[PDB]
């Protein structure tokens, strides 16, 4: 989006590949994991994403 | 919440509530969900009867 002349331009859009996101890595048994993923939810959940 | 410790000692999850009473069963149920908050599980099924 930023290529200069856009020449360097990506096939498809991930069709063919993997397509995984991306997350927050939290320690096996860290308390706070609820309370990332309800604010996560809640981001996404009103635009601010 | 020492039974909460039981799950502590023998690493157990899977668990079901069962109250004849009513009134310090709800207040058992209200501690009993805020400890499994903290393992963030729940009980199977709560029963409450006369």
């Amino acid at each position: 989006g930023r290529d200069e002349g856009c020449k360097l331009v990506t096939i498809g859009s991930g069709y063919i590949f993997a397509t995984t996101g991306y997350g927050i890595a939290l320690q096996k048994g860290s308390p706070w994991k609820r309370q990332i993923d309800l604010a996560l939810l809640q981001f996404v959940g009103d635009g601010e994403m | 919440s020492v039974w909460f410790e039981m799950m502590r000692v023998y690493n157990w999850n899977h668990i079901i509530l069962l109250v004849s009473d009513d009134h310090e069963g709800r207040a058992a149920q209200k501690r009993l969900e805020t400890l499994l908050e903290e393992r963030e599980s729940k009980a199977e099924k709560v029963l409450q009867f006369d």
